[PDB]
């Protein structure tokens, strides 16, 4: 069996061809105070050809806007150390530590998509003084833990049995891990902005971090080895599909702060320039 | 055996291609990537009354 | 089993690659779809609302309002220019801050027309008209109301409807410009003028002013994805 | 099939050794329709006072020339009401109709080619530096292209092989262009239309155009032929638009 | 359901059989003057015989000829420094840095497309006299900011919060990380080349650099660690899709200088032989 | 949940491939399509243009116009010979850095017909007769033109035309040819000779000058991408 | 809308039964002078059993063949040197330095395809007697550089604008970057071997170096960092589609011994044996 | 359930293939590799008067 | 929405997919694997007059 | 926007994955087609096609063209035999070189029938008869034409025919055997024969020679793609 599907292209509007007029009818006359945009076109302002344009608007439609991966967080481990704390790397579930992917994500308010997630891990050896040995590939788990489940002590710990949580089991010098995550929010859609508080007597928590709750990921090395120390570095990759976006904002003038509000420092409306009149002349001999 | 076949992006002044779906879940399918529709009166004409745009807004 | 060969390309990280992946989570129920208003579609729809652009950008005004009004005046100031400005809808700095050049700097090309509003806000005793004007690229911008009157023009003539709108036509020899504008790809300029003056009756302010905004046409769209200058950090956490 | 005539608003030319007509890309200019327009106030079409043949000066065609240049718009500023109604609006939108004209007897040779190339953008004969507008254009007075590499500061690198653009002369013939042969045609005819990413555009701030005059044979003669030769250059606007009414812009 | 697509097949022209002749037609008198390239087949001039050609054009379409991954940029960060601006990289998104794929593009005045990006992150040890360490696998964060939104000045600024912003977290060891992107411009096309200036007295900004304004990218360590200090190189790669050019141009011939301008330095058209008549001979016992 | 078995080629980064991916902005609204003048869908169309070959790359004239003529003049010169070159659209320096051949180096194999257009620029008195010949692989290049006339040529006749073209038809054992041409795919030879010389009345310039455009016919195509050796960087920012 | 599309499947001939004879009729007598191959089956010799024979002939077609990815290029860069030549890398586009591809090609005299690229980055530290510290990820560019454009001389010449040129940014931990390539040849197919000269004297150039001319890679570093010096090497992977290929030949028997030539050391037909009735012997207690 | 189904790039001298689309933005769809348009004239011959090729170009 | 539905390989003694094409270039689309087409009579026959196979070869 | 999970897989390299990639030169325009002889479309034509097989592959003579013939000639020599080898056709010294040999050392699983084809090239004037004869596995290779009578064979009668086939019929009993054959998937054996003697003349040659040549039916099939072990190098720029 096959099944034929149907693509409609969508082009862009064609210019008709419009000659002298002297009327009663004002298209140019408008009046902003209703808050309504004037949809006037050259054809109504002076004399044009006709044109037939072929151009499509099909890189500003908000999938292909959306579906690139971008980097959201990247992490240090290493395989001996006196801390035992740093032997494994552990972080929450957001989008707003690199600035980059969360100012495309907050030109709207309510958001709701699937997500395909990569990872890219690399190691490098810690300088000492001795050096030469042979060492055996490296392997890397990575587990995801929602709310509520046990949290690893140690690189030992019983948790990392993952007979319930999903998890990655990973060897240096193959293709990069990826693995896609469906639509997981208890309401209707993502709130990327939240005016308001977590207690009903309207203080606590306020803002974005009232929301979320979507878990955490660890990783570690699973050789458990390495007489000379090595260090890792974990990287991930967000690429969001299957998209829909409410409620469009302007975009974010003021650089970011921190990953948990909206604080900012007064800035500028934009640069200066020497007056109202200012002009840059480039014809010249 | 379950396959789709549609029109690739091209110019303007063979052309389609074939599709399998290999797992249980839709979160796993490729994106969507060829659906432009449009409805900009929403955000640029938000009134109550219509305007015709060769009369005049008020009187 | 069935006889293979790889072909360059295995095993790469490509960033606007479009494949299938398997489902960490098997059989996941997801929350009903709900109908919330103001859905968008295409991110030209955002860029096609007027939005208020600030002309006055000189020193000293760059964090009040007055960055936003343009000032006229009564009496005989005929030889002085009201305003005039490039149009380079994504780099010039009277532009690129507005809802229309914030989209287009995620972006390499641009093609179509351009809207300009301009809204009087003086009293409703006052009269005047004025003359605003679009020079395509190839000369120096005009010096006098006499250059300028030979180009794309309009006479707005203020009263019961307060708005009057400026439509620049595209006009190119290619069919797309850079959002990085070069000498090679450049666009024009416009500028306003005094076409009669202003007159009040006794008991009003002398002093009035213009408010400018800008949008794009039904003919207009970008292409070229790109990430957008605006935006940095100097360490994650931010 | 050699005789021509073009007639626009109050103006005709007519040509008795002409070629053909060269129309750009098979587009012939028109009018801006209204599912492509972004601008919303009405615009005016003045149709007779700005769509008609101005000519330039003239330059003169000497045995070792390299070549000369114009610049679309702002050439034609100071032209007639086309120069005041570019004064005065903030948008406009026009094609072209180029016509270039030299003669001479049947005892001369030589070869000229006639281009028009979209978005020309230059260099400067310093690498770290940047380009300045007079070095770019002089209004109706043709820029020169040069013998050998130019140097000095603010001037443009102007190398006749490089056509000032970093590519080889001998393959503009990409563009939409003529050749005025001098046993063959004494005319060259290109049509123009309105070419641009965005559909109109300020026209004091934006060259939509490079007019190029560049002889690949020398010219030649013997004994007492004539030696002045001269070449002329003639321009008409077509389907002229504008928008954005203001005062006057003063450069 | 199911869908039937066709695809048509596109083939070279056939060769058609051809005789002696001796009439009026002169195919082969032309006149260049005009402006127009000659339609003359091989049939036009010599005797042929029928070929079916079954050759196609099928590679040399401008889908296929742009539709690959090129690299455009690449950078450096470190874990630890004295500087704290070495500890983070940031740049300002564009394709003139590396000279293979901006030729390329440059071929046309005017493209508009969709963009997939990848990223290929990898890490190393900083050269010191100690080494011997186990370091758990590193997590990097690249971060997109739009025109506008507020910059980073550290590695533990507020800003990373990423609440609009789209970022991407990645950790070593796993796939690269990659994302696409729709045609965002404020343009109806991209341009190559722009013959303008920015203010309107022709002066000001020449060229290019007036009309892309796309944003920036910042990439940073997660892990914040790592007494032995290691460093990380990022590089990016484009790759369109769903393309449309406009106006072809002729090819770059002097090499590039910089990544604003188009200036050049002056270069021949080829280079030498003996004389107009030069060939090599090849058939000597 | 679903079991599965993952393949080699698993997490590589193929720099060819054709994958489905995520967006990073959701339902954004690109800006609509405009008809723009000059579209180009296929590399072909730019090679069926004919550009200026640099027939005359001696020493001492690389970067002068002289480059593109080649001499002729009035007198006995019938032992002499105009021009001649080899046929190698990729690889020789006469036909590298046109158009077609800017075309053919991002490319490993082409296949077709290849047009040679000559055009006259002498006075109007000036007359005189040319013989342009193309010669097979697998002998020596002709000495005279007793020898060039043996293989495909055509005599070329000077008058109110001024143009004349020597089409190249492919001849060849294989499909495809190697742009970088070695001696196993070579493809022969082109040469011009004096058939009748040139004659002109008094009062003329003895010396005139023929010139040569280079193009592709209908039946070309070309296989094989690759990266070009004329562009190259010593380090970033360039 | 959706379009199903049928796929014949290819199978092998079935054997028919086939009993005594003794006729007039000799399958098995023929001639080889006249350049024929004779098309006898089993049934035409013996007495056979009728089969059907379900074996498919799909791994052996040239576009299964040929579709894999495999190295064509490795090379190595440096940050910090004292030379300025070895900060960036750079190379001729071919396909004749990796044996394995290059033989595989070479069964035929003509291709012609569109290709899909990857690249593979890595780095590592300097050997250096001081180590520790910590470096931000980072980022490569990769230029293409078509035959003609300008040439760059350092990591800081202006060169890498890539206004024209197609580029590829990338930044260590991401997905290997990739994007796809056209049949860019100004013949109408590859040509893997050519038995000519470049200039019409039959001499100059001999053989495959006078048709490729197909440009050139530049890849660099964007950092422009690491006071501690680093290395990176790149590898490049080539895989064609939509392939067609012509003419084919015997299979390389001797070694390569440069990118140039055919050029060649004699070699044995095949090793040797005791005897012409030499059989070793396997069935004994 | 939305499936194309188009033919594969072969030789001369089973054959078809299966997509989906799994992401709601069509910037996620894959590239249109099998659309071949051609239209030279617009470079080659842009001339007003049309020219035969076996009459004289002028006269 | 040009979907292409095609037939998978599998074995012999539900089985279609789905594709998609995203890209305006047919040099993006995935490769032809599912075209199986043969004519060896072009190097195993190549004679001018066709030989029986039952019969001499000569006289 | 749209809720995702990634799904193990992501960002790897897998070299023989088949995905779709963006294009680095958008709307570029292809060399049009052309029909060149010889096309091929599938790798089993070629291994259809007749080779010569070095049968005589003994120690000096590893580079002569006498390790392509076998030598037979007139007397008593019934006791003697005339060849005899192994079924190996990617294994064996024998056949590992010829055409169906190299193409399956690309593979790792094969199936079918083979063909052997047997030229007489002595004089017209002699005569004589032969027996080949082909055994299946199981046992030791036959010592006398007694026992090689027993299996699968055919009697050569010389004439105005020149040539004999020997056809080897798939006899196993696993579908497939491995191109790298053990004991386990071994094939058998081939052997000849003095069936009468070699008869000539007076003023003849006494000795001739027989050529041996070997192809594949049309049942014939590879899978399992691998690397050839053939070619290698030591370094690049090789």
């Amino acid at each position: 069996v096959v099944e034929a599907v149907e693509n409609a292209v969508a082009r862009v509007a064609d210019t008709i061809s419009s000659g002298p007029s002297n009327s009663q009818a004002v298209p140019a006359l408008t009046a902003v105070e209703t808050g309504h945009t004037s949809q006037v076109t050259p054809s109504d302002t002076i004399q044009t050809r006709h044109v037939r344009n072929y151009h499509s608007r099909s890189e500003s439609s908000i999938e292909n806007f959306l579906c690139r991966s971008a980097c959201v967080y990247m992490g240090e481990y290493h395989t001996t150390n006196t801390d035992t704390s740093k032997l494994f790397a552990s972080w929450t579930i957001n989008a707003r530590r690199m600035v980059q992917m969360r100012r495309k994500l907050e030109l709207f308010t309510y958001v709701r998509f699937d997500m395909e997630v990569t990872f890219v891990i690399t190691s490098k050896q810690d300088q000492g003084t001795q050096l030469g040995q042979d060492m055996p590939p490296l392997t890397h788990q990575i587990m995801y833990i929602p709310p509520g489940g046990p949290i690893p002590k140690s690189v030992t710990d019983y948790t990392w049995q993952t007979s319930t949580n999903p998890s990655i089991f990973w060897t240096e010098g193959n293709a990069p891990p990826r693995m896609s995550i469906p639509f997981i929010s208890i309401g209707n859609a993502y709130s990327n902005f939240y005016d308001g508080w977590s207690h009903f007597s309207q203080n606590g928590v306020y803002g974005y971090n009232t929301l979320n709750h979507m878990g955490q990921i660890y990783v570690r090395h699973v050789n458990g080895s390495s007489p000379l120390p090595m260090t890792s570095t974990v990287r991930m990759y967000f690429k969001p599909k299957h998209v829909k976006v409410w409620v469009p904002r302007p975009p974010r003038l003021c650089q970011y702060k921190n990953a948990s509000t909206v604080n900012f420092t007064p800035t500028n409306i934009t640069e200066k320039r020497q007056s109202i009149n200012y002009i840059p002349e480039t014809v010249k001999p | 055996m379950g396959a789709q076949v549609s029109t690739q992006k091209t110019g303007a002044h063979i052309i389609h291609y074939t599709n399998i779906n290999y797992y249980k879940d839709a979160a796993s399918n490729s994106a969507n990537r060829q659906d432009f529709s449009q409805d900009p009166g929403k955000f640029t004409e938000p009134v109550k009354d219509i305007m015709v745009k060769s009369l005049p807004a008020l009187n | 089993g069935l006889p293979v060969m790889n072909t360059p390309g295995s095993n790469q990280f490509l960033t606007s690659d479009d494949f299938q992946s398997p489902s960490a989570m098997p059989q996941f129920d997801v929350t009903p779809e709900l109908n919330i208003p103001g859905e968008v579609q295409n991110l030209m729809e955002i860029a096609e609302v007027d939005s208020v652009v600030p002309v006055n950008n000189v020193e000293g005004k760059l964090d009040t309002m007055e960055i936003y009004r343009i000032p006229v005046q009564s009496g005989n100031h005929q030889s002085s220019q009201v305003f005039g400005f490039q149009v380079q809808p994504g780099l010039d700095n009277v532009f690129k801050h507005t809802l229309l050049g914030e989209i287009l700097n995620y972006y390499a090309h641009w093609s179509g027309s351009i809207k300009l509003t301009f809204v009087f806000c003086g009293s409703a005793m006052a009269t005047g008209k004025f003359l605003l004007a679009y020079a395509p690229p190839g000369a120096n911008a005009p010096k006098s109301r006499k250059d300028a009157m030979l180009g794309t023009h309009i006479i707005w003539d203020v009263g019961l409807q307060s708005s009057c709108v400026l439509c620049i036509p595209w006009i190119s020899q290619t069919h797309y410009r850079l959002v990085q504008q070069d000498e090679y790809t450049s666009a024009g300029n416009v500028t306003c003028w005094y076409q009669t003056g202003i007159v009040v009756p006794a008991g009003t302010p002398t002093s009035c002013s213009i408010m400018c905004f800008v949008s794009a046409c039904n003919d207009f769209s970008v292409r070229l994805l790109k990430d957008t200058p605006f935006i940095e950090q100097s360490a994650l956490l931010q | 099939d050699r005789v021509r005539s073009i007639t626009l608003g109050n103006s005709t030319i007519t040509t008795q050794e002409s070629a053909n007509v060269v129309v750009a890309y098979g587009r012939w200019p028109e009018y801006l329709k209204d599912n492509e327009a972004t601008a919303e106030d009405q615009p005016t079409q003045p149709d007779v006072a700005t769509c008609r043949f101005y000519t330039l000066e003239s330059v003169t065609w000497e045995r070792d020339s390299p070549g000369w240049w114009w610049k679309f718009p702002d050439a034609l500023k100071d032209m007639g009401l086309f120069g005041q109604n570019m004064y005065y609006h903030y948008l406009g939108r026009a094609g072209y109709t180029i016509h270039v004209q030299c003669n001479a007897s049947k005892f001369h040779q030589g070869c000229l080619m006639v281009v028009c190339v979209p978005e020309a953008e230059m260099g400067c004969s310093q690498v770290d530096g940047t380009v300045n507008e007079h070095s770019l254009s002089e209004g109706e007075t043709a820029k020169k292209f040069a013998s050998t590499s130019t140097n000095g500061t603010n001037t443009v690198q102007s190398i006749v092989t490089n056509a000032g653009m970093g590519v080889g002369v001998g393959n503009l013939t990409i563009f939409p262009h003529q050749w005025i042969n001098l046993r063959t045609n004494n005319c060259a005819t290109i049509v123009m239309p309105y070419i641009n990413n965005v559909p109109m555009d300020n026209m004091f701030r934006h060259h939509n155009f490079t007019l190029m005059i560049i002889p690949f044979v020398p010219l030649d003669y013997s004994s007492d032929s004539s030696t002045y030769v001269p070449i002329t250059v003639t321009v008409a606007p077509m389907c002229a638009e504008y928008n954005g009414l203001r005062l006057a812009t003063s450069l």
